[PDB]
């Protein structure tokens, strides 16, 4: 569970572009 | 199966501050440690937005999706 979690919810918020 | 931990990740962080400013910045920190991979950073920019001990959660928040290696060293940095 490393270097995968942090991407998620880090390119999650780049689609949400908030 | 990786992706409800985002929902839980920014609810929570949004159940915290409840605020967009505070949130575009720490999702900046965030964005940060991404690229320039810096735990030092984090910590950093983390403190001017969890100066108060309200946005603590933040520490053992973030640390999940922090690497396993660099949670420990966290907790190294960190008092808490």
């Amino acid at each position: 569970d490393d270097d995968r979690y942090l991407r998620e919810a880090i390119q999650e918020y780049d689609n949400i572009a908030k | 199966m990786d992706r409800k931990v985002a929902r839980e990740f920014r609810h929570k962080v949004d159940f915290l501050i409840e605020n967009d400013a505070e949130k575009d910045y720490l999702y900046d920190v965030l964005r940060m440690y991404h690229q320039t991979m810096d735990v030092a950073v984090l910590v950093g920019d983390l403190k001017l937005v969890i100066n108060e001990p309200s946005r603590l959660p933040l520490f053992d928040a973030i640390r999940p999706l922090i690497p396993l290696k660099h949670q420990v060293e966290y907790d190294q940095l960190t008092p808490r």
